[PDB]
RNA sequence: UGGGAGAGGGUGGUGGAAUUCCCGGAGUAGCGGUGAAAUGCGCAGAUACCGGGAGGAACGCCGAUGGCGAAGGCAGCCACCUGGUCCACCCGUGACGCUGAGGCGCGAAAGCGUGGGGAGCAAACCGGAUUAGAUACCCGGGUAGUCCACGCCCUAAACGAUGCGCGCUAGGUCUCUGGGUCUCCUGGGGGCCGAAGCUAACGCGUUAAGCGCGCCGCCUGGGGAGUACGGCCGCAAGGCUGAAACUCAAAGGAAUUGACGGGGGCCCGCACAAGCGGUGGAGCAUGUGGUUUAAUUCGAAGCAACGCGAAGAACCUUAC
């Protein structure tokens, strides 16, 4: 049980997830739209995003998860929708970070990004 | 409004010049363009290096994070 | 329909009610242009909920549209490779269109032989807010809320 | 001589991000992927999150229409070695110059030899989809290869599709790099628009495709065919040089008018959509195709032929 932590955002474009960890940075709970209910496109899809961090919003608040962080890994289109979904939830929204890993400039990339 | 028009004179040489050059770093620590600086290519290549040497003499960061 | 917007037409308002509403919904019964017995048949409507649920007859039709007056419904949309189902809101026009089609339909769907006790029982219903055209006003707006992830396909 | 810029090159180092994998922690029922989906991976605990480690590769920001190189090509930063080049001084020599058949050297990528390494990506291959099929396009894997050393290979849309050197011929503008006396001028590169001119046109145009000169390479219709043969080189792949028979009456370049487009923009139409009512179902009328008899007269064939010519076939009509 803990009120302040960290909650991550891993925003793809085939799925979002979002996982409730404790500012010690252990996963308290996390959520998927696959979790969620959907599947396929489906995941990916804004509405999904939200509700995804909905459920994670309410595994939270089952821990008494009160406010925590806004990290951010993901460029989906379920990016944004997911951070109202922090912030309606009863949870004050603290640090929004965008941590989307880019390499610097790192390894070949599939076919599919040329 | 460039980032070299607010400063006196400074050596863009100086890598031990972590303040002035802390000015040039992206807010994601990433380097400035020149539109943002307005130096000359030639300041600009001064510029770009000797950053680099700060990054990889941890004067300056080599990536920030976007806090919106 | 693409230069203009087809603006509606300006129902005469019933004798009986004074309404347009009224008036409406008595077009959705009337067949072949053959309003007068579509008018008594709602008239006739009208004395049995006057009667079983002795009422305003009025304030219980208005009642039964609201009941069953949709807002959200799907638009099929062919996106990608997929026929979707948009959900969408309505406007108040096609919010009185369906509920008026469908309180029709769902009352040329009961089992009682005559058309004015169908109507009768389906305002009964409507107003009541149960029946067919309660439930198809419940489908399409779950329906149209099954597919709330899909909003932003929206046009 | 004094200076300047530079991803110019070699070597040796060395910084981080990111991936991947491993380890440890926490945690659960999906992840991932697509147009959708599936394969697949996951409960034997994945993804998502954190810390640590290993390793390989490549250098985000700067960054550029920028720079360098003869070309290929060159980009994290450091150091060393080293090349080319530009500017100013007008100091030295005094024609010592240009080209350049061969030869020599370099020469992306792929490929090959050996050895090493091997993260990601990924030929070949496997599977899942899609399909009528899909030896593909998409996805999941996936090995050579991709990276290093050395040795080969010598091809390319190796393109500015523009050999080099030099001189002259409006200009404007942008850009980088020097000098100055910093309005500006003087230089060296890199783009843009354009005089004259040239150009078949497209366009070129002081970075000529103009005007000239020197030198080299090359073309003589298309295909046959960069193939055959031969010769040389190559481990091999193959490369270089390079025909003919036969065959066609054209193959071509540019641009014009259209047309087309599963290009774009903009508009529009019961074209879609919102509705209402229909046909296709049944029987019948009628038209027609095809069958059939002497014959089913003939015509109309998508829209735009088919209750049409036929707004009247018992004989007539009527054409059989």
């Amino acid at each position: 049980q803990v009120a302040s932590g960290r909650a991550y955002i891993h925003a793809s474009y085939n799925n979002t997830i979002v996982t409730i960890t404790d500012p010690d940075g252990n996963p308290i709970t996390w959520s998927s739209g696959g979790v969620i209910g959907y599947k396929g496109s489906r995941k990916g899809t804004p509405y999904a995003a939200q509700l995804a961090a909905l459920d994670a919003a309410k595994k939270a608040m089952a821990y008494g998860m009160q406010s925590v962080d806004v990290i951010v890994r993901g460029t989906g289109a379920g990016r944004e929708q997911a951070i109202r979904a922090l912030q309606a939830s009863g949870l004050q929204v603290k640090s929004i970070v965008d941590d989307t890993p880019v390499p610097h400039n790192g390894c070949r990339p599939k076919k599919k990004f040329r | 409004a460039k980032v070299k028009a607010t400063l006196g004179e400074f050596d863009l040489r100086d890598y031990r010049n972590v303040e002035v050059l802390k000015r040039f770093l992206s807010e994601t620590g990433k380097i400035l363009p020149r539109r943002r600086t307005g130096l000359s290519a030639k300041e600009q290549r001064i510029l770009a290096k000797t950053i680099k040497r700060a990054r990889i003499l941890g004067l300056l960061p080599f990536t920030e994070k976007l806090v919106r | 329909a693409r230069r203009r917007r087809a603006e509606v037409r300006q129902l005469q308002p019933d004798l009986v009610y004074g309404d347009v509403l009224v008036t409406a919904f008595i077009n959705k019964i009337m067949r072949d242009g053959k309003k007068n017995l579509a008018a008594r048949i709602f008239y006739d409507a009208c004395k049995i909920i006057q009667e079983k649920t002795g009422q305003e007859p009025l304030k219980v039709f208005k009642q039964a549209v609201e009941n069953v007056k949709p807002r959200m419904e799907v638009r099929s949309r062919r996106v990608g490779g997929a026929n979707y189902q948009v959900p969408m809101e309505v406007s108040p026009r096609r919010q009185q269109s369906l509920a008026l089609r469908w309180l029709v339909q769902a009352a040329n769907q009961r089992p009682e032989r005559r058309a004015a006790v169908r109507i009768a029982h389906e305002l009964m219903d409507a107003a009541e807010g149960k029946g067919g055209a309660v439930k198809k006003k419940e489908d399409v707006e779950r329906m149209a809320e099954a597919n709330r992830a899909y909003a932003h396909y929206r046009w």
